[PDB]
């Protein structure tokens, strides 16, 4: 009985940004939805088009796992058909996803003293964003109708820091949120449930 | 592109960093305020440096975009609101005589002792100082020198500093595009651009005198009641149609008439309502006090507190290891922090001001959701409005036999009453006439009608012909007795405690109708009640987006500010006091003096 390694994703010491969000691949393994309780007990799942009571008995052939942290007032945007920062400039999903979110509290971890400005996040941009899109490009943004040339007015960095705070309220705090994807392909399923 | 984005991607930018900076100041300050050590000192005065740096670079920077472009009102006001100048249109040097003159008025107010004549060794300071002699006291000579000498040392080395001051108000108010100081005060009631809800800078003062006008008939019976009694406590020294003595009053200045309750009450041989022996017998602590303010302010509908609020904020005494300031104030940090620094004690008086503070910190958490420039209340006496309103709510004998401090078996008579109605008068209306005159002079100054010569000559005559308070000793125009108070010398208004006196009456009646109050409006409770949270929340969540008078019209369907309610919380009181004055002389003559004979 081969399991599919979660540890190495629930259990990591740093995550990313979300401008900057890492996928991995899942394949030939059991998926055992057991041992999340031990991460954290308290795992908000939302799941969009299947059911996880029928989720136990079905193969599917690869499985894409996102990770990233966001605020607490924003865990509301990782959703089909929602409009903001978040879900227009950094990360949007389609409207017929077919999967599971998941989000926990990470303040005793992701937090310090005089301010934590290790993650970042996209503000500024000229279009929006495609379903399953990553950009990470770091030009200045023009904003007026001369040209840029460095940093001023109307030129800004399109990167802005978090900095958060163990003091923080509720809302202001740091979240980790991890996403699930199911695929079906023309190709033998190597990824069933236990039995 | 046009000049909305560009201004709207410049707030942003702004308001990113100003979050930031405005936590780190304010946090800064409560590290201050907790502990008193140098390094605090030091770490608060490093904040508000790299505080003022932000906002003195953040200016000069919002120039490129002209208000005549912008049609949406919210951009237009926080453009308004950082274009604003400020002192930084004097020269350098002006400014720092400025400052300089602000850090020594404020230092030698501070800084005060009155030593005692026969014995120069024995100084004694003012708060544990004569404020306990003016308080507590029942000698004509112990408070006519406690009054000269206070008024005397202190009294004249404010004069030419205060006229520098004036001037350099003066010029700068006129070189930041207004006429005057007073222009630059009463700019905070003004609203341009609502058809059908505009208000002017002169508009204000008309109805200021309105008000008065038809406050003026109470105030006079009052004062004739007052004295009647007064001519009894000291005999062959009030006049029976005379003005009153500025040194008895209860007093420095006579602001509030509280202490004079023991002297003026009607019945004696009835108890009054002091649930403090009860609260000691039943030993309570501050904890049991701030949850029935809790358990008070779900009554209504609204959310609970935050258990950062319980985790990080001082709510007893630390000891004498470690000194703080015991004044009861409200903290709002942002990101979610809402703190309340108090030394509580057992007694009913903290238990009143922990509604108020309360209120404030459920006021402050109301507009968590608007911008950073906005997240201030409508106008000025809104805050103190919403916490009298709750505190009048707190302090009726209703909720204190409901909650379990009064015993069922409590019998509630006229006389009681009209004890509590002028309890209630003596501290509410006594300070209208005063805060009135004093406004009106401090205007007039400013304005440039009085001359230099003439100051301390209008001064009483206002006195003598609105208050009708005589001075004992004539004074020339070497003292400065108008800058002995806090106020005047810290450089702050006083129209925010007439216009909170007319807001939460009007609130108050507004609730009481919208709760379905039946009989007197001094029972009135709204302990229990979702219509009226609801209400009250449509108008806190605005913050100052919306005109004030928009504000106002949302809660009680009026534009301008009333005075019916007052009358008709205190027609009992009028009443009585006319039945009682029915056989005493109403009115007070300028002509007597107490130095005449």
């Amino acid at each position: 009985t081969n399991l599919c390694p979660f540890h190495e994703v629930f259990n990591a010491t740093r995550f990313a940004s979300v401008y900057a969000w890492n996928r991995t691949r899942i394949s030939n393994c059991v998926a055992d939805y057991s041992v999340l309780y031990n991460f954290a007990p308290f795992f908000a799942f939302k799941c969009y088009g299947v059911s996880p009571t029928k989720l136990n008995d079905l193969c599917f052939t690869n499985v894409y796992a996102d990770s990233f942290v966001i605020k607490g007032n924003e865990v509301s945007q990782i959703a089909p058909g929602q409009t903001g920062n978040i879900a227009d400039y950094n990360y949007k999903l389609p409207d017929d996803f077919t999967g599971c979110v998941i989000a926990w509290n990470s303040n005793k971890l992701d937090s310090k003293h005089s301010g934590n400005y290790d993650y970042w996040y996209r503000s500024f941009r000229k279009s929006k964003l495609k379903p399953f899109e990553r950009d990470i490009s770091t030009e200045i943004y023009q904003a007026g109708n001369k040209p840029c040339k460095g940093k001023g007015p109307n030129c800004y960095f399109p990167l802005q820091s978090y900095g958060f705070r163990p003091t923080y309220g509720v809302g202001h705090q740091p979240y980790r949120v991890v996403v699930l994807s199911f695929e079906l392909l023309h190709a033998p399923a190597t990824v069933c449930g236990p039995k | 592109s046009t000049i909305e984005e560009q201004a709207k991607t410049f707030l942003d930018k702004f308001n990113h960093e100003a979050e930031d900076l405005f936590y780190q100041s304010s946090l800064a300050s409560w590290n201050y305020n907790t502990n008193i050590t140098e390094e605090n000192v030091q770490n608060m005065n490093n904040a508000g440096d790299k505080w003022s740096a932000f906002l003195k670079e953040q200016s000069t920077l919002a120039q490129m975009y002209p208000l005549q472009e912008i049609q949406n009102l919210t951009v237009k006001l926080q453009l308004q609101a950082l274009q604003q100048n400020g002192s930084s249109v004097l020269s350098e040097d002006k400014s720092k005589r400025l400052n300089t003159i602000l850090n020594t008025m404020s230092t030698i107010y501070s800084t005060g002792k009155v030593c005692n004549p026969d014995n120069p060794q024995e100084c004694l300071l003012l708060e544990p100082g004569l404020n306990e002699i003016m308080a507590n006291s029942l000698d004509y000579n112990e408070r006519l020198w406690a009054w000269e000498s206070w008024r005397s040392e202190v009294g004249k080395q404010l004069r030419p500093l205060y006229e520098e001051y004036v001037v350099l108000k003066n010029e700068m108010a006129r070189a930041n595009h207004y006429e005057d100081y007073g222009d630059y005060w009463r700019g905070d009631y003004e609203v341009n651009g609502v058809d059908g809800y505009d208000y002017s800078r002169g508009q204000l003062i008309e109805d200021v005198e309105h008000t008065f006008e038809e406050i003026k008939p109470l105030y006079e019976h009052l004062h004739a009641y007052v004295r009647a009694k007064l001519m009894n406590a000291y005999p062959s020294y009030i006049s029976p149609i005379g003005c009153l003595p500025a040194h008895l009053l209860g007093d420095m200045w006579g602001r509030f008439w509280t202490n004079l309750y023991s002297l003026t009450v009607p019945f004696g041989q009835k108890p009054n309502i002091d649930v403090t022996d009860a609260m000691v017998d039943q030993a309570w602590d501050a904890q049991r006090i701030f949850k029935e303010a809790e358990k008070f302010f779900v009554s209504v509908g609204l959310p609970n507190m935050t258990q950062g609020f319980w985790e990080n904020s001082m709510l007893t005494d630390p000891g004498n290891v470690q000194k703080a300031v015991c004044h009861p104030t409200a903290w709002d940090l942002g990101k979610g922090d809402f703190r309340i620094l108090m030394c509580t004690k057992v007694t009913m008086d903290d238990f009143l001001t922990a509604h108020h503070e309360m209120g404030h910190i459920q006021y402050d958490m109301a507009y968590a959701a608007q911008p950073f420039l906005l997240r201030n209340g409508a106008n000025e006496g809104f805050h103190e409005a919403v916490g009298e309103i709750m505190s009048l709510s707190a302090a009726t004998p209703k909720h204190l036999k409901s909650i379990g401090l009064l015993s069922p078996d409590f019998q509630e008579d006229n006389e009681t009453e009209i004890n509590f109605l002028l309890k209630q008068a003596l501290t509410i209306v006594g300070t209208l006439p005063f805060t009135y005159m004093l406004e009106k002079w401090r205007w007039m100054v400013f304005k440039g009608e009085i001359p230099k010569d003439q100051w301390m000559k209008k001064w009483w005559e206002m006195k003598r012909e609105i208050v009708g308070v005589v001075e004992p000793v004539p004074h020339d125009e070497t003292y400065c007795d108008p800058a002995s108070l806090f106020h005047v010398s810290n450089d702050y208004s006083f129209i925010r405690y007439y216009t909170r006196t007319l807001y939460q009456f009007q609130f108050q009646e507004a609730l009481c109708q919208a709760a379905k109050h039946e009989g007197p409006l001094h029972k009135c409770d709204i302990s229990n009640s979702t219509e009226a949270g609801q209400k009250l929340f449509n108008m806190l969540r605005l913050g100052k987006s919306e005109p004030w008078t928009l504000a106002l019209e949302n809660v009680v369907g009026a534009k301008n500010m009333n005075v019916r309610p007052l009358l008709n919380y205190f027609e009992p009181l009028f009443t009585w006091l006319k039945d009682q004055n029915k056989n005493s002389f109403v009115g007070w003559s300028t002509d007597w003096s107490p130095y005449a004979d």
